[PDB]
């Protein structure tokens, strides 16, 4: 009861096409979303 | 009352050089802030800064002594003010 | 020993003129905190609460060497630390296959 | 929008571990000040999130927050966070006010206690009504009353004195407590808090005191839940929490033994000014520490206060029966000194 | 809960390197029960 | 033959077993000559050697000594064919097997 | 100097034992120099950079300019040897 | 007993203090305590070194990399 | 003292160590009596 909503995280593994797409549903956004990738899985989480 | 009859002081009194920014002079204090001789023409007064300082935060409460002197004093009047003033021992 | 110190004086057969004593003084009270305390003054109160505060640091933390010196906790430590050793053996064993491989390479190259 | 993006990759220098990266990037995505990612962080229960991340070199923090967020640790009952706030320059003594404490005792978070059962049969003790309002605010004087059942015989809590009624009608650095550990491990043992209580055993001044009184305390909290017909499991947890603070109070006693015999004494016998003009061995014995007296200090202490003013101590019982049978054999004994060791009633 | 999680990634079936499904794995597990987080998924039992 | 000294203190220092370390020196470069002289008598002696003084003393590690005289002082050479003809003598010895 | 002031902290966790371990700094970069200023008055402070925490005494030695080193090292330099040249008790 | 006698329990008596103190020490030395906090301090210094290693040869790799691109 | 003071090539006054012996003898050192009788000093010739 500070004045703060509870946080959301938007974790990302591999994924496609549509997941770039989450990715700018979720940072253009108010309020803003983090997101967090991982590496090694490939495909759009490697090109980004 | 020693330190302050004992201990100098030097103070930024200028003709403001600009150089690079407007408001940082040769000291590099704010301009309007004012109040060696080369380019400073610093002026030699009794000091207004010592005692003593207490640490607020940061974990432990301690208390450190402090003075502040100019930096052409002898070391003779600095270690009498250690070793008579602050009460330590050689 | 409480008892016996709050006991009166004089044994029980003449134990009725120490009675009439007390009476008497109740009687005077009236006309006109059951232990054994030390009442210590300020120095001593302050010396005790330093060899407090010593004991307490010395009881913590020689608890904490015991605990930190026991071959239960040696056995438990070692074993995390050599498996997270294992673990980095693996990978630096990975990084000298793969740096031999690029000496192999530079040797072509050369 | 590149800074919200947080990249893991394996091995490297990017974290190492997925939470770090992903608590760091909630932290930074709140953007807030260090006051909202330490609740942030405190709702987590994350205390090593909040030491790396939010306590780091060159934090700035506004004034008051700190004893904001200490309140809410103390509340929710983070004994880490609250080792944290203090390792960071939060205090005690400029923290705890009267109405910070009443609010501690009045909140609702944390673990369940017995604390309103107390308050009610005090209560109904003092006024014969009954059952409590909802909406009740238990003032530190009810608190006070609910210490006195407790630790029982004379015993007389400084929040039922004269003075402190007198504080707390003239105002709901005088309301700052001299001693707030003392109070604070008197809250801690009421709302069934033992790591918060034994964390402030170890701060603080007159620890003996503290474990024996939170001792009795416990024991008292445990045969009253037993006999109010409640979870036997709370009786339980309660009698092991009094056994604990016994066994502290004679770890205590076996330190000072090892360290200095007569201030181990003189320990065991000042005056306790803040716990109803006690002594240590008069609260050892009235929580029936059996292995406290039963400790060579004790034991020898009991025969200091045996022999009176007497040195003697040697070949016992003959010398004091010549004494009594010829008065002219009592001059030709070793006395005390004047200020050896005065044991007395009312000075 | 104190926390909101949201996994996405690609509907079709992948594999990963093992110690990064291992890392990956013991973090979402280890982030959702200290902070008590909600994870939200795709449901159905295909690839991330 | 120091540091066989040295390797026989940390044998002393923590195994059970004599090794028989018999040592050949010339007897006229030892240091404090007349501190062993006696006919089957135990003589003390000093293991401190001064850094002046060109003479060496003994290694105090060792079992035995064959210490043999040419007649010079303070000079080697005096040791090294009776060494030789001593452990040729020895190794013409038939072994027990 | 931090790395020196984690260790006198550890020695305040370490032992009551006290080190006296002068801090020599221009004044100049000290910040909030304003809150340092006072005559045998004890001064709070606050944990241009910060002052250690866990530090005796201070020697801060001012030659007029602000946010500049070199302040403090001939100083120093020239207490060092004033106090190797005096005798040892022995 | 005479001289040469208390000459030869004098040698005696040292291969008995020399026996104890010896054997003393290997029994200290072969107890499980001791070579678990032997074993447990080259646990610590080796997993020190062994971090080492692994950073020296990261950097050492990223090297023959630079080298052979480089090349 | 045994890793600088006692190492190869010092040189050393006739009769200082055994004014060190006394001296570590009267400040209660047995571990600088270890070291001054394992370099050489021996106790019948110190002892009066």
């Amino acid at each position: 009861r500070i004045g703060q909503g509870v946080p959301v995280v938007a974790l990302i593994v591999e994924g496609g096409p549509n997941v770039i797409s989450i990715v700018l549903e979720y940072l253009r956004d108010t309020p803003p979303v983090p997101v967090v990738v991982c590496d090694g899985s490939g495909r759009a989480s490697d090109i980004l | 009352s020693w330190i302050e009859r004992a201990f100098y002081k030097r103070e930024c009194v200028h003709i403001i050089p600009s150089t690079k920014d407007p408001h940082r002079c040769c000291c590099g204090r704010l301009i309007g802030q004012h109040v060696w001789s080369i380019s400073k023409h610093t002026q030699l007064s009794p000091t207004d800064a010592f005692g003593t300082i207490e640490f607020q935060g940061g974990g432990h409460s301690n208390k450190a002594m402090y003075v502040r002197v100019s930096f052409d004093t002898k070391p003779d009047l600095l270690l009498h003010l250690m070793t008579k003033e602050w009460q330590l021992e050689l | 020993i409480m008892t016996f110190h709050e006991r009166p004086v004089l044994p029980p057969p003449l134990i009725i003129f120490s009675h009439m004593t007390m009476i008497f003084q109740h009687l005077c009270c009236r006309w006109r905190d059951y232990g054994l305390k030390l009442f210590i003054t300020d120095d001593e109160l302050k010396k005790v609460h330093d060899f407090e505060e010593q004991c307490i640091e010395e009881y913590f933390r020689e608890k904490d060497d015991r605990f930190n010196s026991s071959n239960d906790e040696r056995i438990r430590v070692t074993s995390e630390r050599v498996e997270n050793m294992s673990m980095r053996l693996e990978e630096v064993n990975e990084r000298e296959h793969s740096m031999k491989a690029s000496l192999q390479t530079v040797d072509i190259r050369l | 929008k590149k800074e919200l993006i947080t990249v893991f990759r394996m091995g490297s220098e990017g974290h190492q571990d997925i939470d770090l990266a992903i608590l760091t990037a909630l932290l930074k995505g709140a953007n807030a000040s260090a006051p909202d990612q330490l609740s942030l962080a405190l709702a987590w229960n994350r205390v090593d999130i909040a030491r790396s991340q939010i306590f780091i070199y060159g934090q700035q923090w506004p004034v008051g927050s700190l004893e904001q967020a200490m309140l809410d640790a103390l509340v929710l009952d983070r004994v880490d966070f609250v080792k944290l706030l203090i390792e960071n320059g939060v205090s005690m003594h400029r923290f705890l006010t009267i109405s910070r404490l009443e609010e501690l005792y009045n909140t609702r978070h944390g673990p369940s206690n017995t604390l309103y059962h107390l308050v009610r049969d005090v209560k109904k003790r003092e006024y014969p009504k009954g059952n409590l309002p909802p909406d009740y605010r238990i003032s530190l004087i009810d608190i006070g009353l609910v210490i006195e059942y407790l630790m029982g015989g004379a015993y007389r809590c400084n929040y039922t004195r004269k003075r402190f009624r007198t504080l707390y009608h003239n105002l709901f650095e005088i309301n700052h407590f001299p001693f707030p550990f003392h109070e604070l491990m008197v809250w801690a043992v009421l709302m069934k808090r033992q790591k918060m209580a034994l964390f402030f055993w170890q701060h603080g001044e007159e620890a003996m005191a503290k474990a024996l009184v939170a001792c009795k305390l416990c024991k008292a909290m445990a045969h009253e839940a037993s006999e109010n017909d409640m979870v036997d499991d709370i009786s339980q947890e309660l009698n092991h929490n009094s056994r604990d603070f016994g066994q502290l109070a004679v770890e205590l006693l076996d330190q000072s033994y090892k360290q200095d015999e007569q201030l181990a004494m003189k320990l065991l016998t000042y005056e306790l000014k803040n716990w109803s003009n006690a002594t240590c061995l008069q609260l050892a014995v009235a929580a029936k520490h059996r292995d406290f007296i039963a400790h060579t200090c004790s034991q020898m202490l009991l025969t200091d206060m045996w022999m009176g003013r007497l040195r003697m101590r040697k070949n016992s019982g003959l010398k004091v029966i010549l004494g009594i049978l010829l008065p002219p054999s009592i001059l030709s004994l070793e006395f005390k000194n004047k200020d050896d060791m005065p044991y007395m009633t009312q000075a | 809960p104190k926390l909101l999680i949201s996994v996405h990634g690609g509907l079709q079936n992948f594999e990963l390197q093992p110690k990064l499904k291992q890392v990956f794995g013991k973090g979402l597990i280890k982030a959702a029960m200290t902070t008590g987080a909600w994870i939200f998924t795709g449901g159905v039992n295909t690839g991330v | 033959i120091r540091h066989v000294g040295d390797a026989l203190k940390d044998h002393a220092s923590k195994s059970r077993g004599k090794i028989c370390t018999i040592g050949i020196a010339p007897w006229g470069i030892v240091e404090n000559q007349e501190d062993l002289i006696g006919r089957d008598v135990v003589r003390p002696y000093q293991t401190m050697s001064n850094p002046m003084s060109k003479l060496t003393v003994l290694n105090s590690m060792h079992s035995h000594f064959i210490l043999a005289d040419n007649g010079t002082t303070g000079k080697y050479g005096a040791e090294v064919k009776l060494r030789r003809q001593l452990e040729k003598h020895i190794s013409l010895q038939k072994i027990n097997t």
